[PDB]
């Protein structure tokens, strides 16, 4: 069942070839002949440029700009619990009604 | 074993295909011009697939045929027939009276609760 | 490299990596056991479940039948 | 407009006055720079358009359409020079003076403020673009699509010439600003059946409606790369705008004779969508994707509300780029492989890296992704269409999702998959052919940041 | 539980129905009920802007946990006892809801008896 | 760098599950001819394989122990 | 060829396995209460997912 | 290419049978054109309905991806029978059994959950109780109309 | 305000500063990659001070 | 500050005071701190400087105020020279109209997020204030179509009128 | 992964034949016809190329397969698919 | 078909082992099963009449169809594999260094000096293998896709260019 002698042949003459060719693939010393062209510091430079200098800008943004037009920035208003102590005004939130202090 | 029941998009395997069987010296002889005119095309096709100074496209007409075959020759080769006409009334005129009568029907309803005030539109002041 | 292939045998392995391995596997257990001490109630629940057959017709302000 | 009308009159002398080998510099440099200029007709008002004489006036429906037509000027010069290369001299001059004077038409018919100077100048682009067609194309078939644009187009138009004409006998005036004041509203009877039908039908042809689309394929694939960029971008919204402009005058009969058109485009949106998938040619599946599109352009119009006006403005606009870049694109494959069919060379992302960014953000644009003001447009015509009967969304989603598998598949067939292997002539992508393609993009996504310009009378 | 089983499976005329209950005036069988009571005030729920579905009778234990939890931070370990004090009155909400379901119960029990030994 | 293969004369069926197949084909009159070429599974530091209970209870050991350290240090941190 | 001594791999999962191992705790006894969670039930309703997850 | 190598009108005589299937670079015996119903098709030969998927993988096409030779006859559907799009190849289950289980599986869940849905499960417990009348204030409740009271009372 | 608002916008427009340089071509394609991971770890932090102010 | 308290209203703001019951330092708050040192200060001063140039040119621009003009019931049919100046005052105030129920719907969405879970209730008021508005709106301008103007608004108002009248007729 | 050799890859597949129960180890070299030397037959072929496969983890189609009748042309066969040259 | 009753045999034998170790898994057990699988085999090995052994292989399809897996193993890189195709993206064609900037050649001095040695190759060769070709093939075309080996020194085996010089099986 195996190969005939010509189709042996022919593998064996394209199999010389193709390792050759394969062979040529294979780049020199020299090549790729290029033109003419810690951690800490590395991580200070990143934060400076990736996270303070955007930050700057934003928050100049949004003081200066956003939040000098209506309703940009809304925020939910604090929750408000008895006992509190209000920082506008002052007033103090009266306590809760007394529980029955039943416990389990 | 329930036998194989081919379907159209479910085809038939060779092995449980008793014409894969059975060989005659006459289908052992379709089989060889059929190889043939692989064989042959193989030639002409490989002779300019290789061919150093070729730079381009090798044109194929199978391609050029079956291009031409699905777009200009169709016409043609048109015959106004019982068949042809029943398929262009039905695929034709057929999905664009049944849509009319769709939005036909409800913009009526619509417009019908709209005159008496029984459509909610409290919000409604785009459109 | 640092690892080399071998041939039909168990490959090579760093001290490291074993040892990471099991530490993060015993960590495993470890929070478990840990969390299973204090908050068995979370597995196998917080509060009793009243048997509603045990409640007095009283309680329930069923009247008797005759009324 | 004579700012705009006079310099673009100039071009023609500069072009045949230019040495041999300049006229492609010459005439693309200045052309630009009347590109620039174009930008002065965004002095729009809220209330009251510019009008600058009794002849001319500009609103914020023609102005982004006159921008859109100076733009594509320069884009068809680049993009016709290298087929041209070998044309005799004074042939090729002729061509540019062709797309000069086609330019010339398409900036004073949208400015045209009388109906009648409009329909005149609204037919002179025939002449330009026949020639272009049938003598610069290069198939057998271009003869036969010359007169198949040609017909088709007049059968439309001579019933409206009678139409304005009657309108103008009866009303006393054509001027628009006029109808608009005096207009009043169309009783029904049979006669102004037709009346509606002649001044409807010219505009819809162009558009095209579906079942008067033949002319399209035909034309948009045998025309030259100039040709088809124009035909696409700017010649299909003279339909669109003679439409948007004479329903003024036909209320309000619209209400009912819009149904025959209405649902022939929505259901002609779907099957002219299903058509590209199946389709082998890939000019012929660009031009199917027009037709598609422009179904949705006839909706918005017909149903005559804010946001489909501000829906279809956006849309027509954005097709303009879109399509024009995408018959670009597939140019550039012609020039290499010499065939249109879709199929012959595959694989091209391997072969042509940067080419085929191009190809994904041409296709992106097409299949409407947020927020390109491909989609803008089209989601305003959907939110509109939707009001007009809910259903609708049914028949506007199937079209969006068969949308995607189309622009998709023309995307993985020629850019994917393997190389065709005998096919050894794929040159590296030229500097033109680069610029030429972001010439299409960049506008496209810059005025996603500014959308307001792009959205017509009505915002 | 079995109460599915023996309104699906058995009679349901003498079973509860969830969604009707309860079936009977408040006070049938109860000489002077007692109204429930409710310690925090409207305003102070608003104030603590409670979810709509968390302000029921045991309102006041939850503003109290929320209070500790905002004074206790960043701990989020203190506020058990806060926390246990909400979740056990809410448990006491919940064998009342038992409660009252055993009730309608074992009235749709007596009301078929009242209503056989009548019948004959 | 030749990669020096270990000699084929050390993988044996014997001891492996494999020679419990040739046991059962040997009843039936048949051998396996490729069951040395299976053996380098069934030996060296892939014999023996933890169950499905004992892979769950990796690091078992040591964690309960540190548990059980832990606990003690808390009791005795509450009694004192 | 197995392999897995790369510390790219090693710590990608690493911080990962601490994750799963302590993030739903840290999670849960941080997140507001937004409704009320139903603590009561019998027994077997209490321990089925955990029951049928062993079976 | 020429005009005697493009597809023509269907074939009448045998004659110009044996042209076509010489044209298209097939058998005689192996030519079939589609049925002259005037539908469009010419000569354009039929071939059989298969996807690409079922051609041999290993077989070294010229266009592997699409398993095709350079000048063999296209089916007429050769873009919809692409290896991207619809497949034929054999299953391992019967079509039509395959669509009994699906469809079966498929209307016994859809049942099962109207069922479910009839039969509802839930606990013995009765009505969630909410203070201030039912919220009613905090609901949205008009605050200018004295609400229908609601009392609950202990247990 | 000033502090969650502006921070939690840091987070979203750190993410787009790589897209930003590798479409503007003023990066040092050596360790892409990394410079990616890196920023993705610097949002993490940045967006758990918002967090913490929700949290508490 | 920027904008009319009185055009886009602001409940008055109530932040509790803080009420620390643990040991443990606040991590908020030495947060808070360090970015009032590194982001306000420095970005304070840059705009600082920047307001220091545009006080040394101080120059005005102004709000266009548009006198009032016939409207369209006072113009004779036909006559364009009126129709014209009554049909721009007649788009002007529809623009105008537009940008009133944006304010509208503007405090209605601020109150939502302002009040949280309990918006329902304390957002009556704003929610009342955009139903009669879109009310009013939708009267004027709903249904008027693409080639909205003047003369079909008068035929809107007209109709609307009429039924008016009747329905009274009734009574 | 680490790249084969012509020797790499020949020692492979004589490693494996040895391990089969069939071939005589001390007959056998590169060079051996499977039928003809080593005294195989067809179904024994299959599942030699069979050993191969798993051995190197590829198939090798049955039109391949049945062409390869002796170690050195499995040898070629598997340097020319994975490109291996030395 | 073009496979002989011995061709279709081998072919089920493969396939039926392959699909029986998809269902054994583990080694031992397949190991059992492959053994009782081959007697079944070595059973029908002598029959001669062909109309039986031809109903032997019809019935063995059956039951091959019948007890098949329906997910069974498929090497990685084998059609259907989980990595077939997987780097058709990275083959790029030599032909694409003709096109290469100057600028681009000159990194590589060395490699394209050979290149061209090659391609020097490839055109003094070329009309020797079409010449072979011709003086080989019968009247008529060739009957078979077989090719020929070169015959003499210094003739290269005709059309060996893209098989040769095809991409590498792991480019990138
Ligand atoms: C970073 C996060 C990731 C976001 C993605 C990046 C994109 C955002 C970066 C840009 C931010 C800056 C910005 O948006 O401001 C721009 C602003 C939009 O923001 P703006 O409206 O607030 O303007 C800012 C200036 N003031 C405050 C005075 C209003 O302007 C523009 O958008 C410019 C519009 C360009 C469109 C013009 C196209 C050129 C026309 C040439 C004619 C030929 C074309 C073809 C004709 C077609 C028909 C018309
Ligand atoms: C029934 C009740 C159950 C619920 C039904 C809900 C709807 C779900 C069904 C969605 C439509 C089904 C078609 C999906 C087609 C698809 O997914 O593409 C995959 C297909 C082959 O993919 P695959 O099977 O993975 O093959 C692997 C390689 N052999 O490759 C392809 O052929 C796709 C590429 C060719 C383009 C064909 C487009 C077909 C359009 C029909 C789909 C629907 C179109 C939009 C209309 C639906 C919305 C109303
Ligand atoms: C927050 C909780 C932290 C809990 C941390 C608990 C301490 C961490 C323990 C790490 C274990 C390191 O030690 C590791 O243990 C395993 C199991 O015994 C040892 O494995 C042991 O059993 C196997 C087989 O039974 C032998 O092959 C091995 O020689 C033997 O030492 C490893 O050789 C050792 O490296
Ligand atoms: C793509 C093609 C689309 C085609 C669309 C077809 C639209 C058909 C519109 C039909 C309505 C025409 O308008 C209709 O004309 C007739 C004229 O006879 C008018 O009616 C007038 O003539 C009819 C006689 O037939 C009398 O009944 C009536 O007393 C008289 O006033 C109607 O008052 C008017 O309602
Ligand atoms: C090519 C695709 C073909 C698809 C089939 C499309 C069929 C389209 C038929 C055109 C419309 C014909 O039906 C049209 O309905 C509208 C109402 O909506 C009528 O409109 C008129 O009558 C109505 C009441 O009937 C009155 O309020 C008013 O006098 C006027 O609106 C038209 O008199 C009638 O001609
Ligand atoms: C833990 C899982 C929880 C969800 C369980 C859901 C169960 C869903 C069961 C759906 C069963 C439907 O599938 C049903 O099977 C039988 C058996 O093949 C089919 O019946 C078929 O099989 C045999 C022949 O092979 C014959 O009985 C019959 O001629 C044929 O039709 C039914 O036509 C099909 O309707
Ligand atoms: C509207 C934008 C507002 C913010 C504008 C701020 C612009 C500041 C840009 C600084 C440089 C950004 O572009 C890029 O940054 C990274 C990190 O420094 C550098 O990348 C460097 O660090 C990273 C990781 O630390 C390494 O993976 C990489 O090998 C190295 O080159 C690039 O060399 C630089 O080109
Ligand atoms: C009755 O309480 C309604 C609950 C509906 C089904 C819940 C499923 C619980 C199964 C209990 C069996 C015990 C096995 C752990």
């Amino acid at each position: 069942s195996g190969y005939t002698p010509e189709e042996k042949l022919r593998l064996q003459q394209l199999r010389e070839l193709r390792r050759r060719w394969l062979k040529d693939q294979e780049l020199s010393p020299r090549e790729p002949v290029l033109p003419p062209q810690y951690k800490t510091y590395r991580h200070s430079i990143f934060a400076f440029t990736h996270v303070l200098i955007p930050v700057w800008i934003i928050h100049y943004y949004l003081k200066y700009h956003v939040t000098t037009k209506p309703y940009t920035i809304v925020e939910k208003k604090p929750r408000i619990f008895p006992g509190d102590t209000i920082l506008e005004t002052g007033e103090v939130i009266p306590p809760m009604k007394e529980f029955p202090d039943q416990h389990h | 074993f329930p036998k194989y029941e081919a379907s159209r998009l479910s085809s038939l395997p060779t092995t449980l295909d008793p014409a894969e069987y059975d060989i005659s010296s006459e289908t052992r002889k379709a089989q060889a011009e059929r190889l043939a005119i692989r064989s042959r095309l193989k030639r002409e096709y490989q002779l300019q697939y290789y061919d150093p100074s070729r730079r381009g496209v090798i044109e194929d007409p199978a391609l050029v045929r079956w291009t031409y075959a699905r777009s200009a020759n169709i016409y043609p080769n048109f015959r106004p027939n019982t068949k042809t006409s029943l398929l262009g009334a039905l695929f034709g005129i057929g999905p664009l009276v049944f849509w009319y009568y769709v939005f036909k029907t409800d913009r009526d309803r619509k417009e019908k609760l709209i005159q008496e005030g029984k459509l909610d539109r409290t919000f409604n002041i785009s459109y | 490299a640092h690892i080399e292939p071998r041939y039909r045998q168990f490959p090579q392995l760093t001290r490291s990596q074993v040892i990471q391995a099991e530490f993060f596997s015993a960590t495993m257990w470890f929070w478990i056991l840990w969390r299973f001490w204090h908050d068995s109630d979370a597995v196998l629940g917080h509060f009793p479940y009243p048997d509603p057959s045990q409640w007095t017709d009283e309680e329930l302000g069923i009247p008797p039948d005759d009324e | 407009m004579l700012k705009y009308i006079i310099p673009t009159i100039m071009l023609m002398p500069l072009t045949w006055l230019s040495k041999n080998n300049m006229i492609w510099v010459n005439s693309t440099a200045h052309s630009l720079l009347i590109s620039f200029t174009s930008l002065l007709l965004m002095n729009q008002f809220g209330d009251n358009s510019l009008n600058f004489s009794l002849l001319f006036f500009s609103d914020s429906l023609s102005t982004p359409l006159l921008i859109l037509t100076m733009w594509l000027l320069p884009l068809m010069l680049m993009a016709s020079q290298h087929h041209l290369s070998k044309e005799n001299l004074t042939r090729k001059k002729l061509f540019i003076t062709m797309l000069i004077s086609l330019q010339l038409f398409l900036i004073m018919t949208f400015t045209a403020m009388e109906l009648i100077l409009f329909y005149i100048l609204f037919e002179a682009t025939l002449v330009p673009t026949l020639i272009i067609i049938t003598r610069w194309g290069n198939q057998t078939e271009r003869l036969n699509a010359g007169l198949y644009f040609l017909f088709y187009t007049l059968a439309g138009s001579l019933p409206l010439l009678v139409a304005l004409i009657y309108i103008q006998n009866t009303v006393g005036s054509l001027n628009f600003l006029m109808l608009q004041y005096w207009v009043q509203p169309v009783h029904n009877s049979w006669s102004n059946v037709f009346m509606w039908l002649a001044c409807m039908m010219a505009f819809m042809v162009k558009m095209p409606l579906y079942g008067l689309h033949l002319w399209l394929p035909k034309a948009h694939v045998e025309a030259p790369i100039a040709g088809s960029m124009v035909l696409a971008a700017v010649l299909l919204k003279l339909g669109g705008y003679g439409m948007l402009r004479i329903t003024l005058i036909l209320n309000p009969m619209t209400d009912f004779m819009a149904y025959p058109f209405i649902m022939l485009s929505l259901w002609g949106m779907i099957m002219t969508s299903s058509i590209c998938l199946r389709q082998t040619d890939l000019k012929s599946l660009i031009a199917y994707s027009s037709v598609s599109h422009m179904a949705l352009v006839i909706v918005a119009i017909l149903i005559q509300t804010p946001w489909s006006y501000m829906g279809a403005t956006a849309l027509m606009i954005a097709h303009g780029l879109t399509s024009s870049m995408l018959f670009c694109l597939a140019n550039s494959n012609y020039e290499r492989i010499h065939s249109r069919t879709m199929i012959l060379a595959r694989g091209l992302q391997t072969l042509l890296p940067l080419m085929a960014t191009w190809w994904l953000l041409a296709s992106l644009t097409n299949l409407a992704l947020p927020p390109t003001i491909n989609l803008i447009g089209e989601l305003f015509v959907v939110m509109s269409t939707f009001s007009w009967s809910n259903i609708t969304i049914i028949l506007m989603g199937v079209n969006m999702v068969i949308t995607a598998l189309y622009s998709l598949y023309m995307l993985i067939m020629t850019q994917r998959g393997k190389y065709t292997y005998h096919i050894n002539n794929i040159s590296p992508s030229f500097t033109r052919e680069n610029a030429l393609m972001s010439l299409h993009i960049l506008p496209l996504l810059l005025l996603t940041l500014n959308p307001k310009i792009i959205l017509g009378p009505l915002y | 539980g079995a109460h599915l089983a023996r309104r699906y499976l058995g009679d349901a005329s003498v079973e509860p129905d969830p969604l009707r209950m309860p079936t009977f005036p408040p006070d049938y069988g109860f000489p002077e009920r007692k109204e429930r009571e409710m310690v925090a005030t409207q305003q102070e729920m608003n104030d603590a802007q409670l979810v709509l579905q968390q302000r029921d009778y045991c309102a006041h234990y939850l503003i109290r946990f929320l209070k500790c939890k905002r004074d206790s931070f960043p701990n989020f370990l203190a506020c058990k006892h806060e926390r246990h004090d909400w979740d056990y009155c809410e448990h006491l909400d919940y064998v009342k809801r038992m409660k009252e379901f055993e009730r309608e119960r074992r009235l749709l029990q007596r009301k078929k008896r009242r209503e056989q030994r009548e019948a004959d | 760098s030749k990669m020096e293969l270990p000699d084929y004369k050390q993988w044996k069926i014997e001891g492996t599950p494999l020679e419990t197949v040739q046991e059962k084909l040997a009843a039936r009159g048949l051998r396996d001819p490729w069951g040395r070429n299976e053996a380098w599974r069934y030996m060296g530091g892939f014999a023996n394989n933890v169950s499905f209970v004992g892979a769950l209870l990796k690091g078992f050991k040591w964690g309960f122990a540190a548990f059980v350290v832990a606990i003690g240090a808390e009791y005795y941190l509450e009694s004192q | 060829n197995i392999n897995e001594n790369n510390p790219l791999l090693i710590n990608s999962i690493k911080r990962l396995l601490i994750g799963s191992l302590f993030a739903g705790y840290i999670i849960s006894n941080n997140i507001p209460p937004t409704t009320i969670p139903q603590m009561t039930m019998p027994y077997y309703l209490k321990t089925t997912a955990l029951i049928v997850t062993i079976l | 290419i020429t005009k005697d190598m493009l597809p023509g009108p269907y074939p009448k005589t045998p004659e110009e049978r044996a042209a076509a299937a010489k044209k298209y670079n097939m058998r005689v015996e192996d030519y079939e054109p589609y049925p002259d119903d005037g539908t469009g098709y010419g000569d354009y030969p039929k071939l059989p309905d298969r996807s690409q998927q079922e051609r041999d993988p290993w077989y070294d096409w010229d266009h592997p991806d699409l398993r095709l030779n350079w000048g063999e006859p296209m089916h007429w559907d050769l873009d919809m029978y692409i290896r991207n799009r619809v497949d034929t190849s054999p299953t391992p289950v019967n079509w039509n059994l395959m669509c009994k289980h699906l469809f079966g599986f498929v209307a016994f869940m859809l049942f099962m959950f109207w069922v479910g849905e009839t039969y509802p499960a839930y606990q013995p417990v009765g009505p969630k109780q909410y203070p201030y009348n039912n919220l009613y204030l905090e609901r949205g409740g008009d605050p200018n109309k004295e609400p229908e009271p609601v009392v609950h009372y202990e247990i | 305000m000033n502090m969650f608002s502006s921070l939690s916008l840091v987070t979203l427009l750190l993410l787009t500063m790589p897209i930003m340089m590798m479409s503007f071509n003023t990066y040092k394609p050596s360790n892409y990659p990394l410079y990616v991971k890196t920023a993705i770890s610097y949002a993490f932090i940045t967006s758990m001070i918002p967090t913490m102010m929700f949290i508490h | 500050d920027s904008w009319d308290k009185d055009v886009y209203p602001e409940p008055p703001r109530r932040t509790p005071a803080p009420s620390p019951q643990t040991s443990l330092p606040n991590p908020i708050t030495y947060l808070t701190k360090a970015f009032d040192l590194l982001v306000d200060r420095p970005v304070t001063l840059v705009r600082e400087f920047i307001e220091r140039q545009h006080a040394k040119n101080k120059y005005y621009y102004y709000h266009r105020e548009f006198r009032r003009v016939p409207d369209i019931t006072e113009c004779q049919e036909k006559d364009v020279l009126c129709m014209f100046e009554a049909e721009m005052q007649w788009r002007r105030d529809y623009k105008v109209d537009q940008e009133i129920v944006n304010i509208i719907q503007e405090r209605l969405k601020a109150c939502q997020q302002r009040e949280g879970e309990s918006h329902r209730q304390n957002c009556a008021k704003e929610l009342e204030q955009f139903t009669q508005v879109v009310k009013a709106y939708q009267d004027r301008y709903h249904d008027l179509g693409a080639h909205y103007s003047a003369r079909k608004c008068l035929a809107k108002q007209k109709q609307r009128m009429l039924a008016e009248r009747k329905a009274a007729k009734e009574a | 992964a680490p790249p084969l050799t012509l020797e790499g890859i020949k020692d492979r597949v004589l490693y494996v034949l040895k391990l089969y129960d069939k071939i005589d180890p001390e007959k056998l070299s590169v060079n051996s016809h499977f039928m003809k030397d080593l005294g195989l037959d067809s179904l024994d072929q299959v599942e030699i190329i069979m050993a191969m496969e798993d051995e190197f983890g590829f198939e090798i189609p049955d039109i391949d397969a049945e062409k390869l009748m002796c170690p050195q042309e499995i040898v070629d066969y598997i340097a020319d698919k994975k490109d291996v040259y030395e | 078909a073009y496979l002989t009753h011995q061709q279709k045999v081998l072919r089920l034998y493969k396939r039926a082992l392959r699909h029986l170790e998809s269902w054994c898994i583990h080694r031992d057990k397949y190991r059992y099963f492959a053994c009782l699988l081959r007697a079944r085999f070595d059973e029908h090995k002598n029959e001669k009449d062909m109309v039986k052994a031809t109903q032997l292989l019809r019935e063995a399809e059956e039951e091959f169809w019948h007890g098949q897996h329906p997910q069974p193993y498929i090497f990685p890189e084998s059609p259907g594999g989980t990595s077939y195709e997987r780097y058709e993206c990275y083959k790029v064609p030599e032909w694409c260094l003709d096109d290469w900037h100057p600028s681009e050649k000159a990194m590589y001095p060395d490699y394209f000096a050979k290149r061209e040695q090659w391609k020097k190759l490839r055109r003094e060769s070329w009309e020797r293998e079409v010449k072979q070709l011709q003086e080989e093939t019968p009247v008529g075309g060739p009957r078979t896709e077989a090719l020929p080996p070169a015959r003499k020194q210094g003739d290269l085996p005709p059309l060996w260019w893209h098989i040769v010089t095809r991409p590498r099986e792991r480019p990138m």
